[PDB]
RNA sequence: GAAUGCUAUAAUAGC
RNA sequence: UAUACCUCUGCUUCUGCUAUU
RNA sequence: AGUAGUAACAAGAG
């Protein structure tokens, strides 16, 4: 039977098979060099690389985060008190008043003598917040008779080009601070010598990452998520004054208590995990938002001062954004922490794999070097197209970046790019491995990663670096073209 | 400056080696908004889209327009096909049978002996199940009791029996009965004595009252499956609807499945039943085989592989087909009991979910449009995607707003029976004995063919012939997802493959975080966790270390526990604060005390409890583990009239000990504000009747009592027994034994 | 009196009417589906809704009773409960708060017998407290994946009999029909109600922690070397892919345990001895620095009595007295006369399918034994002979026979199979034939008794015959017979033979079995080079890279002397694992390509590194003179076990691209340690000995030569060779 | 010189 | 109408199957 | 506004 239908199918139906070639692997998403397309904004939740935390020489011990954050700015008063809005930058659909007496609100409420954070539901803070800016729900019956009633045209995350910013984010994220923020607890003793190499290790991976930007972020994101979960369900019918803190330890060992800003969070009665409660976003930033213009269209920025960045008097600005949370992102945003061991994990597995070869323990080695072994290097980046070698503590913190990143600009459009591509990855490892792959719709798959790539910067970004490693390995490739040829 | 890229790792590192880095979950997992009536349409748009070349028909039964690929005209094209042909599947499962001799009978008959020991608490372990008296999905447990005490009204008492074949009987008679009654709450006001000016209180009070259905009403409820979004659907851009089924076909699907399994365990190539360690040494196995045996000179291909449309394509007439040539040899009655589940699903029919919401931006007004009242409106008021939909289901639609759905299988019913028809397809090895043989392995749709061939484009003529093979099965391999590559490296239900299967830690890291069960488990459960991926997941003994650390920081925030020496303000820290300043042994202290972690690699399999117990103060541990604590809450030891509603205690795989930090929520009471308030009744008055019978057998919460008679019965003769023992031994005395002779008497 | 209590309460329960019906209507199975009604929905975010509901000011329920009310409404300005009683316990709700003044300023419980109820885990805490670490150890580890046992067991019973055996402990009246079970375990079961007595703990915890401790929790696990129980619940700080970690737990470990580890060390002692030259110097070498678990294998071998062949040979070459004693999990026997071949064949079974088992040869007579009873008995290749035996207890007589009639390999015993008998595991792994038809005629006798026939009882003096219900009977099984009626210096040949005082041996390296197993203690070779009694993945990995160490001076050694560097003690413990029939040809191969590389100055560094330890065993060339060729070099283990001599393996492969040499997936840089002209020096001419390249495929010559046609050729003859896919090669002899 | 087959409220995988 | 600047609610606004058990 | 993204929330109920 199956013979006599296999016979009689039409020969029309086959897998139309091709063998793979590295110029078949066209560069994905080619949209993203379109200069006509708007360049992808900066739609994180917080800042990043372009943050600035007002500094306060703590105790030790702790305290109120409003009382932290009155004391915080009682040193920096010169900000505080500035009380004269000088608007830069203005958000299309935003109210430079509302928001600026919003910010002097949020000051004045967290600098008073009072024990509350609760904000008044002023007619600028209702604006903010979105006050009463749901649809009444009526009766199908009412409904169906109503001719102007009709199911909404779904909208759809508008395409983008690739943005100098997301690259410049991984970059200055990556790079080394004098400041750890990171709360790890205690550990019990150490007995069994794994307990007492796991720790040694430890001193190496966890103080590599903790001494680089990307852990401050990540912390911030972290311990600001929680407060605010703890706000959303104590606090549902109130707007309230959070603000955005974070503790520091210098390299001489001085606890710093950190102020990024102030947010404030409109009523949340979150009834479903997606039901969204608006925080709008007051954050300090030494970044001149006119520099870059087609990062912040999302933002409505305000001078408000300057500081001593060093010898160097910077100008203060204030980064005004009615930004939007749920149950599910505040929660996922406190599980932030195991970006630690995502990056961790991938390194101790080539610190275990070298330790085999060299048969002692390779830790030390790999970061620095030892009598033996030189130290560990990885192909990093580029500078003007050409491959550039960097430290095993290096490729640590960039993957670290990375796994942060996931979060940060974690949804549905990264998921299903992250998976699809993998596919891609696998097939180019392939060719590397000239194991000689086949390939049956290579279009389908392509269409099936460039649908992913939209509006998220991290997609937008990986699809431009994807792009550029390939031109390299399918470069690296020709040195095995010509191998056991004879000639 | 100096630009990273990321993936200039993979210039070092191959792509397996460092796989992890390539999933993103630490990042948020997409969930649904909303209805899912848009993607429900979807799948009945498209399980018809495969088939519409096939034979269409009316219902005598239902009335529903049923439509019927099966030995159809063969595809003409690679789109999806439907069209599987009776003898290409019966050939398929011939050479199985003849390869796997008396596999078939040799599993039927432990799937037939199993029926006949299987009871009807079987039914009451299937999450959220369709209830056909109210229309909506309601616990597995409760549908069931819901569907007997409608039974027994309709003269159904089969379930009494307690074995699940004659409670099996009453379902597939309950089609014949020409109406179908059942309860149906309804609320009355009632006049209440109350210390109160007016002297009285109204309390509105639930009342049973019998609502009748017709047969066909019932029918189409009995072939009613309701439908879902799918949340937190990994590594995908856009959603997906998923189906739960009705009570009534569950029982038959339980069978036709552990069918299957039977089948699965004893084949060489299926991924299912077989999990982690177990599937891993398998398939290391399987790998290793089918690699020495490679001709020498010949090439070895692994075609890493995923089918389309599984559902949509996968026909139940099929497997109507497979069930009857499974049970040849088997008795009539159990050749038929399987075939009904097929049969089911042939004529089932699929609920449309909520609707579509419809609005006016000017008025701020939004109305949800329920299923059927969706032709109510006209078309130019729904969205021009919706419009279509909604045209090409226009034929396919029930007036009482369901999709009349006869092909497809429906979202992940038949897994083990569509895996055997899959392995089917890999046990055919060659066509028109060519210079190929392919072999591969299956779990459902994932599937990894190999072929052993003497060049690559002889490999193609195999990969082609098993793709037209599979279109014969109704089978269709992804041309856009599948890939091709000579045999070292491929990929099998996202695990890869390069010499060995690789370590890929990333995908199980969202288990790391706080569980959310209860302080006391989430602690064990957190360690366990760790522990277990230590051994499984390679995660090195540092990532271990800090992973405890990471977790021991989500618990303290979470529970809000921070160190008692600590100086975070709080409420409960105020007590733990005080707890620290009072205790002498404040290593004895738990974390969930604002104790130290005394955890590390070497004792995360120890009880935190255990640990600390010898160094604990003895009033702190008289507090910790008071027998009689009100927030595990144990029995009487005093008898008022103690009667919670207390779910069944089950046994978890975590260890941890049984104290105050093992506590439970407080029941989400939106229940309160909605008409539902009646069921608490319900509740309140099985817990009663249930909490008593275990206080006469102790038994009952440990094993499955067993007995046909009745509840009041049982409990009567034990007390009867007890009272008469209790006197005659000198526990009680004539006063009592004469009150307990007399109440016991009055039943 | 809690007895009048539950009547009272029954009358108070029966004047609800619609409690009455649900009482009279449902019955004791429904019990079970009721008891699980809820409005409760199931919660699928836990992990969320437990984060968020921790923010809430009551978000749990206490139990409506006298102790709840012990808990203060407020505390310091701190609102613990509220008066509003949750739906499920109809009781008050309290903050996390309440737990903690509980805790704090609670009433002090009496937790007496807490310990003896929670043994179990305090056991589990005493292992790890008196246990002593080693040493960790950097180096290839191939990780098994088996069926292991997660957590220690008072006593191993299956889930029915231990469900049984807590039902007569804790709810004596609910037990139900009275099983053999409740006689087998009544010590157990008084031991425990003894134990259990005085507590306060709720009995459904007391029943999960007894079976916690009686049901087993058996589950697969990647291991190494360790498989016993107290070791698996540590596995975790054992070892992983790459390192390992020494730790010798506390309490007590079985003599059943110590045995089927001491045979594993002694067979990868004779495994890895039979290579070398004196064969016995190494054997005593090792013997004598192998440890298990923390007792000298000389010590274990010299207490334990039992072992098979190679712990006899092993305690022969140590000096001590040889046990003849077998064991066949309950069967015991002691060799009087005989000599056994093992020999693989095809046996038939009664279902009807064709099994390969090890067939043993000759007439051989054991001393059999199984509990209390005793016997004799005499077999032939697939024959038992004749089978004496005492009248001890009924089913110690019973086991014996069917343990003996399977023992023997009896083509009837093989006819007797009817029914479903599993020698593949579920996951494809192997399951000993002979242990598994043992296991399943002591569980179904009457098949076997019946398809092995009967004939007349004897007449003798003490000789009477026992029927199938064991008793003495007229009709006896062919060839059995009850009675009333119930060593010498030996020396050992370098070459591992135990030969007698007269000249005659006994046993031989070449009669312990070929199959490594996964040891039950942890085995450790106190000598330098233990990764020798490696397994093959090990063993390969740790020789190439010794070769990679010494790279710099074994190469020039090569270009000086021929012979002097094939002769190393790395390349002696890797033939250990070629396959002998092979490892001569192998060898004979190898360095005629080698040799090849070296005097026609076609060198090739990768090739040099993958081929060079195959170079130590003796040549084994053709009868032409002229070496065997290969494409491919098989090792023992698994069919990935394997050398390509063209293309890589999923053992060996060198990317010239990066200059990267994988082994076993370790990725090693041969940058610097390489020559210039190698990159585009072909391959062609290190492929094949007394083979070099002349220019690129002829299609003249036509299709690609076998090995077979290649080794059929005469010198100064072309041939197309394939190295790998798409490097077509014209190669000259 | 082998086994002992199971059966969570988490997470992962596929549908 | 109203009580109502009151009261109740924060997964119950439909979350499936099969495996790892 | 905003979140967000093929459909929702921007409180719901007596
Ligand atoms: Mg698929």
């Amino acid at each position: 039977a199956i013979e006599r239908n296999l016979a009689r199918m039409s020969p029309l139906v086959s897998v139309t098979p091709k063998k793979l070639t590295w110029e078949d692997l066209r560069p994905i998403g080619p949209h993203i060099y379109n200069h006509e397309l708007p360049e992808v904004p900066y739609n994180a939740f917080l800042l990043m690389s372009d943050e600035l935390g007002l500094a306060n020489m703590t105790e030790g011990k702790s305290k109120k985060p409003k009382t932290l954050a009155k004391e915080c700015l009682e040193k920096y008063s010169t900000l505080r008190d500035q009380t004269d809005p000088i608007l830069i930058m203005k958000s299309e659909k935003a109210n430079e008043n509302f928001l600026w007496k919003l910010w002097r609100d949020c000051v004045n409420t967290i600098s008073n003598e009072e024990m509350s954070n609760e904000l008044q539901k002023t007619n600028y803070a209702k604006w903010a917040t979105g006050d009463g800016l749901t649809y009444q729900k009526i009766m199908k019956e009412v409904a169906i008779d109503d001719e102007t009633m009709c199911q909404e045209e779904p909208k759809i995350p508008n395409k983008c080009r690739v943005a100098a910013w997301v690259q410049t984010e991984m970059n200055l994220l990556s790079t080394l601070t004098s400041k750890r923020a990171l709360d790890l607890p205690e550990i019990g003793p150490d007995v069994a010598p794994v307990e007492h190499v796991g720790s040694e290790r430890r001193k190496y991976f966890v103080n590599e990452i903790n001494y680089c930007k990307a852990s401050t972020v990540m912390m911030k994101y972290v311990l600001f998520h929680t407060s605010l979960l703890n706000e959303s369900n104590a606090s549902m019918g109130k707007y309230k004054v959070i603000p955005i803190t974070n503790r520091v330890v210098n390299e001489k060992g001085e606890s710093f208590d950190m102020l990024y800003g102030l947010a404030v969070k409109g009523q949340s009665h979150l009834r479903g995990d997606t039901d969204v409660v608006t925080v709008v976003t007051f954050e300090f930033s030494s970044t001149d938002p006119r520099v870059d213009s087609g990062k912040w269209p999302k933002y409505t920025v305000f001078r408000i001062g300057s500081l001593f960045v060093s010898g160097r008097e910077k100008s203060v600005y204030l980064y005004c954004r009615v930004n939007g949370t749920n149950k599910i992102q505040m929660k996922w945003g406190m599980e932030a922490r195991r970006c630690l061991l995502q990056s961790m994990q991938q390194m101790e597995a080539i610190v275990e794999q070298e330790s085999s070869i060299q048969g002692y323990d390779m830790t030390k080695a790999c970061f620095k070097g030892d009598r033996v072994n030189s130290p560990k290097t990885f192909s990093i980046g580029t500078q003007e197209g050409k491959l550039v070698k960097g430290s095993f503590g290096k490729a640590l913190r960039v993957i670290f970046t990375k796994c942060l990143m996931h979060y940060v600009f974690g949804n549905a459009q990264l998921e299903g790019f992250s998976a699809e591509s993998r596919r891609l990855l696998l097939l180019i490892q392939a060719l590397k491995d000239r194991k000689g792959p086949w390939v049956f719709d290579l279009e389908g798959m392509y269409s099936g990663i460039e649908e992913c790539i939209s509006n998220n910067p991290w997609v937008i970004q990986s699809a431009y670096w994807f792009n550029e490693w390939l031109g390299f390995e399918k470069e690296g490739s020709k040195v095995l073209e010509s191998v056991d040829e004879i000639m | 400056g100096m630009n990273i890229n990321p993936y200039f790792l993979f210039i070092d590192v191959p792509i397996q080696a460092a796989i992890s880095t390539t999933f993103p979950y630490t990042g948020v997992p997409p969930y649904s908004h909303g209805t899912g009536t848009g993607y429900t349409i979807d799948t009945v748009i498209r399980t018809h889209e495969y088939s519409n070349k096939g034979k269409q028909y009316i219902s005598d039964v239902t009335g529903c327009t049923m439509v019927d690929p099966t030995n159809g005209p063969l595809p003409e094209d690679n789109e999806p096909s439907a069209y599987a042909q009776l003898d290409c599947v019966l050939e398929a499962l011939d050479r199985m049978d003849e390869e796997h001799p008396g596999l078939f009978q040799a599993a039927s008959q432990n799937a037939m002996e199993t029926l006949m020991v299987t009871t009807v608490d079987k039914l009451t372990q299937g999450r959220q199940t369709f209830d056909w008296t109210v229309c909506r999905n309601q616990p597995a447990a409760t549908a069931l009791n819901t569907t007997i005490t409608s039974f027994r009204l309709n003269d159904l008492n089969g379930a009494d029996k307690g074995g699940l074949i004659p409670f099996c009987q009453d379902i597939i008679d309950s089609l014949d009965r020409p109406e179908m009654t059942f309860f149906s709450v309804k609320n009355i006001k009632k006049k209440l004595p109350a210390k109160n000016r007016k002297g009285f209180l109204i309390k509105r009070i639930p009342m049973k009252v019998k609502d009748k259905i017709t047969k066909v009403e019932y029918i189409k409820r009995a072939l009613s499956l309701n439908t879902m979004t799918k949340d937190a659907e990994r590594g995908k851009l856009k959603r997906r609807a998923i189906a739960t089924a009705g009570i009534q076909i569950r029982g038959f699907v339980l069978v036709v499945e552990n069918l299957a399994k039977n089948i699965c365990e004893n084949l060489e190539q299926s991924g299912l039943p077989v999990g982690g360690n177990e599937k891993k040494a398998k398939l290391s196995n399987a790998v290793a085989k089918m690699l020495s045996n490679c001709p020498p000179g010949g090439i070895s291909m692994t075609v890493t592989g995923d089918n389309t449309k599984w559902n949509e394509c996968l026909n139940p007439r099929i497997f109507l087909a497979m069930t009857e040539r499974i049970t040849r040899d088997s008795p009539i009655w159990f050749r038929d009991f399987c075939s009904i589940a097929p049969v089911l699903f042939s004529n089932k029919i699929a609920r449309l979910g909520k609707g579509f919401m419809i609005t006016s931006k000017t008025k701020r007004l939004k109305a949800q449009i329920p299923c059927p009242d969706l032709f109510s409106i006209p078309l130019e008021r729904y969205n021009e995607e919706t419009r279509a939909k909604l045209k090409k289901l226009k034929p396919f639609f029930n007036e009482e707003g369901t999709a009349s759905l006869s092909p497809g299988m429906m979202m992940g019913m038949f897994n083990m029976l569509s895996t055997v028809l899959g392995v089917a397809a890999l046990g055919i090895k060659n066509i028109g004995n060519k210079e190929y043989l392919w072999d591969g392995l299956q779990s459902s749709d994932d599937f990894a063919l190999f072929v052993n061939a003497k060049d690559e484009e002889t490999c193609m003529e195999g990969i082609n012939d098993f793709y037209r093979t599979c279109k014969l099965l109704g089978i269709n391999m992804s041309k856009k997802k599948s890939y091709c590559n000579e045999t070292g490296m491929f990929e099998f239900t996202s695990m890869f493959y390069r010499d060995g299967f690789v370590s890929n830690f990333a995908m199980e890291l969202p288990s790391f975080g706080v569980a959310g069960v209860n302080e006391s488990a989430d602690m064990a459960i957190g360690m366990t966790i760790i522990k277990n991926n230590m051994i499984n997941n390679g995660m090195g003994p540092a990532t271990a270390q800090t992973a405890i650390q990471l977790f021991i920081a989500d618990y303290r925030y979470t529970y809000k526990c921070h160190r008692g020496d600590s100086k975070v303000e709080g409420k409960r820290m105020k007590i733990i604060k005080e707890l620290w300043e009072n205790t002498k042994g404040r290593d004895g202290l738990l974390v969930a005390d604002g104790g130290p972690n005394i955890y590390n690699l070497r004792n995360l399999h120890i009880p935190e409890i255990v640990l600390k117990y010898n160094l604990m103060d003895p009033e702190y541990k008289g507090r910790l583990l008071h027998p009689q604590n009100p927030f595990v809450g144990h029995l009487s030891i005093k008898e008022a009239d103690i009667t919670p509603a207390h779910g069944p205690v089950k046994k978890m795989d975590y260890d941890a000990v049984s104290g105050t930090h093992s506590w439970r929520t407080k029941r989400n009471r939106s229940i309160l504000n909605t008409d539902q308030r009646n069921m608490i009744l319900e509740e309140q008055c099985y817990a009663k009747c249930c909490n008593l019978f275990e206080a006469c057998f102790n038994s009952a919460s440990y094993r499955k009592p067993v007995g046909q008679h009745s509840m009041l019965e049982a409990m009567a003769h034990r007390l009867r027994m007890d009272a008469r023992l209790d006197y005659e031994s000198g526990r009680m005395s004539k006063d009592d034994f004469e009150k307990a002779m007399a109440h016991l008497g009055e039943i | 009196g809690m007895t009048l209590a539950k009547i009272e309460l029954l009358k108070q329960l029966l004047r609800d009417n619609e409690a009455k019906t649900v009482l009279k209507q449902t019955t004791v199975d429904q019990y079970n589906i009721i008891r699980k009604f809820n409005t409760s929905r199931i919660e699928k975010n836990p992990s969320l809704r437990m984060k968020w509901a921790m923010c809430s000011n009551f978000p749990l329920a206490l139990t409506k009773g006298d102790m709840a009310n012990r808990i203060p409404l407020e505390y310091k300005g701190i609102q613990l409960k509220t008066n509003a009683e949750d739906i499920g316990t109809k009781g008050q709700m309290c903050s996390i708060a309440a737990v903690t003044w509980w805790n704090t300023y609670g009433p002090i419980g009496d937790t007496e017998g807490f310990e003896r109820v929670y043994e179990s885990f305090f056991l589990r805490k005493m292992r790890l407290d008196n246990a002593t670490w080693g040493r960790i150890t950097f180096g290839p580890v191939e990780r098994v994946r088996k069926r292991v046992l997660l957590n220690p067991l008072t006593k191993e019973m299956p889930p029915d009999e231990a469900s049984n055996v807590i039902m007569e402990i804790l709810f004596p009246k609910e037990a139900g029909i009275p099983r053999e079970s409740t006689w087998i375990h009544r010590e157990l079961i008084k031991e425990k109600r003894e134990k259990l007595k005085g507590t306060m703990i709720t009995p459904i915890v007391l029943a999960y922690m007894l079976e916690r401790e009686l049901v087993a929790r058996r589950r697969f696990l990647p291991v190494a070397g360790a498989t016993s129980a107290e070791f698996i619940e540590m596995l975790h700080c054992l070892q992983g892919e790459n390192w390992r970690q020494i730790y010798h737990p506390g309490g007590n470990k079985l003599t059943e345990s110590r045995s089927q580890s001491m045979i594993v060390a002694c067979r990868k002692i004779i495994r890895r001895s039979i290579v070398a030259s004196n064969p016995l110097e190494l054997a005593v070498e090792i013997a004598n620095k192998t440890v298990i678990d923390t007792e000298p294998l000389k010590s274990c071998l010299a207490a334990i009595d039992g072992g098979d062949v190679a712990c006899d040979i092993i305690r022969a070459a140590l000096g001590l007295k040889i046990r003849q004693r077998q064991r066949f999990g309950r069967l015991e026997l002691k060799r009087i006369s005989g000599r056994g071949f093992k020999n693989d064949e095809e046996i038939l079974i009664g279902n009807g399918t064709i099994q390969k088992i090890g067939i043993w040869d000759g007439e051989e007579e054991f001393h059999v034994r199984c509990g209390e009873c005793r016997g004799i008995l005499k077999k032939s290749k697939m024959k038992l002979e004749k089978l004496l035996i005492n009248s001890a207890k009924k089913e110690d007589m019973r086991d014996l026979i069917i343990l003996c009639m399977v023992f023997s390999q009896d083509t009837r015993m093989f006819q007797g199979v009817r029914g479903e008998i599993n020698f593949l595991n579920r996951a494809g792994q192997l399951l000993s034939p002979m242990y598994q038809l043992q296991r399943y005629f002591l569980n179904r006798s009457n098949d076997l008794f019946d398809q092995w026939g009967y004939e007349e009882s004897p007449k003798a003096s003490e000789l009477h015959g026992i029927n199938e219900s064991m008793n003495a009977s007229d009709y006896t099984l062919k060839g059995v017979v009850v009675t009333r009626n119930v060593t010498e210096k030996v020396s050992i040949t370098k070459n591992l033979s135990l030969i007698k005082r007269t000249g005659e041996v006994i046993m031989g390296a070449n009669d312990v079995s070929e199959l490594e197993s996964q040891a039950q203690l942890m085995i450790t070779y106190d000598t330098p080079k233990m990764w020798e009694m490696g397994t093959t993945k090990e063993l390969v990995q740790n020789t190439y890279q010794w070769v990679l160490k010494n790279l710099v001076t074994l190469k020039a050694q090569f270009l000086l002397g021929k012979e002097d560097m094939f002769q190393w003690d790395a390349f002696e413990a890797f033939e250990s694992i070629i396959p002998q029939k092979m490892a001569g040809q192998y060898s004979g191969f190898a360095r005629a390509v080698l040799k090849q590389m070296r005097d026609q100055e076609v060198m090739k560094t990768d090739q040099f590194i993958k081929l060079l330890p195959f170079c130590f065993s003796p040549p084994k060339l053709r009868s032409n003179g002229e070496p065997y060729q290969f494409l491919k070099l098989v090792l023992k283990g698994g069919g990935e076990n394997f050398i390509e001599v063209r293309k890589g393996s999923p053992l060996f492969s060198y990317n010239p691209q990066t200059e990267v040499l994988t082994i076993c997936g370790r990725m090693m840089s041969l940058k610097g340690k390489i020559e210039d002209e190698e990159r585009n020096r072909s391959m062609g001419n290190a492929v094949l000995a007394g083979f070099l390249v002349s220019g690129k495929y002829d299609p003249d010559l036509g299709d690609f030569k076998t090995i077979e046609e290649l080794e059929k050729l005469k010198p100064g003859e072309k041939a197309n060779i394939l190295l790998y896919q798409g490097k077509p090669v014209k190669v000259v002899k």
